[PDB]
């Protein structure tokens, strides 16, 4: 990913403040509320009818502190993004079938996520910095699509 | 947009209040940084952070979503001047909607967080489509 | 849509005539093999090539698109039904009612060449995203 | 671009049939008039307010044959698909400023006028191997917005 070095450590600096957990359970339950066809893909989980029960369902909060990990781990390996989501792109094209526009919203609402818990800190330039990794990472999930 | 909806997003914007103009500018800002492709629509700005025009065309975009949350059920006659303009004279790839509301969303998640309920977020993303489908509907 | 696009619309729908479920079968073919990720909304069928459970919804849908041409100026009473079953039943991804329109337009190109003009192509285009905008529209 | 053999051979026999002038020219015109945004990326090129002047606008087809034959590079080319547009994707992102979305818009549009060209030797299996070029070419000049 296109990251200067200043860049790169700003994007690190905050995510040793993010608490996967809070913020992966808000940003996938935010994406089954806002968009609410993703649904479709965990009716596993039970209960998402209304807002209140995705953003209490424990299913949602752990799968969310799953995914955020995983956002992390691409964090932290920012010049082989390909070859960190190697297996998880072919378990999203191959198994589950999700369309790749999805990961897309996903990013940009981890973006807004981030926005909230963080306020003025989330500046104009690090939200630009997250953009440009939150899109990487939806390419290296996508690479396996292709 | 619902019944539901449009009480949700009457109620946030009251709680943005008299801040549409600064969240204008300031989701300008964001938009040019993350999405540099949107700048080229801007030549005649100086893009500079604190700039007066944006600052000014910021404050333009946030009374024109004030006058859209107060003509709910008419977006498209409250609208249609904006429209002619985005679609005829400065042909915007109707991509560029997309970019300029999540980063309005950005920023109301920044100013307004115990506000901007997941709800409430759904119920302003709605509201931004609408908007931003009829800019894009001259063509 | 226009007015000049409605007289597009229905211009074109009647030179498709009576072969609308063809067309909407063989649309469906083209969308289930070049984009395999539609097939998980059809488990229950066969898709194979001339498969009867496949020409039986291509004539569905070729039917429903015949009804909307029929109320372009109230689409979304025309197809309240369907809205409910793709959006809340179903909870059909977006995306894929662009995939759906991109194949029925290449079938229409290939089996109405001398009418497929590139302003007929343009007020069908508008047609289909009118469709498909009031298909997804309950969320 | 995961492609078999036979696929292959299908999609370079027809590629022997295209006049890159004809096909390309009209592509390129029904993205100008189905997409209009998509005028303002050509001011230069004069006259594009109708659907009459821009389907006969010399422009619009000496540029089309330009980016008719440069696909044709890319179906000859099929395993180096970045490589080819490399130079290419500098131009559109750095000189140009296009968002990718319009390429795979044009690529579409270019399916569709294949199918109106070729009729019924343009089968569903002969479109969905085309579809995957299309997608290759798109993402190979989207390479270096990333
Ligand atoms: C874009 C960033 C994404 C990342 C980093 C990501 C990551 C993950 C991870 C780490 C798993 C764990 C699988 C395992 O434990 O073996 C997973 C599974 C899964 N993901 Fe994703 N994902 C993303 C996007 C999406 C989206 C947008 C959807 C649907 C809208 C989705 C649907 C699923 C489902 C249904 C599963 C399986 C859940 C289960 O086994 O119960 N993912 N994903
Ligand atoms: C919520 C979506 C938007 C709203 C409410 C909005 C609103 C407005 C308003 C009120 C004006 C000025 C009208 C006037 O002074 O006559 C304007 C102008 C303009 N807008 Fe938009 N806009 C939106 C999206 C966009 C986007 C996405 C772009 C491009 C990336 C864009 C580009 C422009 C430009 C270039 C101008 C002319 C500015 C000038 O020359 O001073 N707009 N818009
Ligand atoms: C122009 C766009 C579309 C139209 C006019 C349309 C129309 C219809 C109609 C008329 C029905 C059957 C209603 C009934 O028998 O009760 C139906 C069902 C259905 N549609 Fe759509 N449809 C469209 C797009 C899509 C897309 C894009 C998908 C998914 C890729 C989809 C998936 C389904 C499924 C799974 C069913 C149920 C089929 C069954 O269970 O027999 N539809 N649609
Ligand atoms: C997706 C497949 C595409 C291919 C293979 C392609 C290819 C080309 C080629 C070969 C050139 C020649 C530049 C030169 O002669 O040095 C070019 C220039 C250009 N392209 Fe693209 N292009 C694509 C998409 C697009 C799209 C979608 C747009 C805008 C909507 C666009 C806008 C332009 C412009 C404005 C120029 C410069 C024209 C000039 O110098 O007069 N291209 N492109």
């Amino acid at each position: 990913v296109q990251l200067s070095g200043e860049e790169k450590a700003a994007v690190l600096a905050l995510w040793d403040k993010v608490n996967e957990e809070e913020v992966g359970g808000e940003a996938l339950g935010r994406l089954l509320v806002v968009y609410p066809w993703t649904q479709r893909f965990f009716d596993s989980f039970g209960d998402l009818s209304n807002p209140g029960a995705v953003m209490g369902n424990p299913k949602v909060k752990a799968h969310g502190k799953k995914v955020l990990h995983s956002f992390g781990e691409g964090v932290h390996h920012l010049d082989n993004l390909k070859g960190t989501f190697a297996a998880l792109s072919e378990l999203h094209c191959d198994k589950l079938h999700v369309d790749p526009e999805n990961f897309r919203l996903l990013g940009n609402v981890l973006v807004v996520v981030l926005a909230r818990h963080f306020g003025k800190d989330f500046t104009p330039e690090l939200q630009a910095s997250y953009q440009k990794v939150v899109a990487g990472v939806a390419n290296a999930l996508a690479h396996k699509y292709h | 947009l619902s019944a539901a909806d449009k009480t949700n997003v009457k109620a946030a914007w009251s709680k943005v209040g008299g801040h549409a103009g600064e969240y204008g500018a300031e989701a300008l800002e964001r938009m040019f940084l993350g999405f540099p492709t949107t700048k080229t629509y801007f030549p005649h700005f100086d893009l500079s952070h604190g700039s007066a025009q944006v600052k000014a065309h910021g404050k333009k975009v946030g009374d024109a979503l004030t006058l859209a949350v107060g003509h709910l059920d008419d977006l498209p006659g409250a609208l249609s001047n904006l429209s002619d303009l985005h679609a005829h004279k400065l042909r915007v790839d109707p991509v560029n909607f997309k970019l300029l509301s999540h980063c309005l969303l950005s920023t109301l998640a920044v100013h307004l967080p115990n506000d901007f309920t997941p709800a409430v977020h759904a119920s302003l993303d709605k509201f931004l489509s609408s908007v931003s489908t009829v800019l894009t509907s001259k063509y």
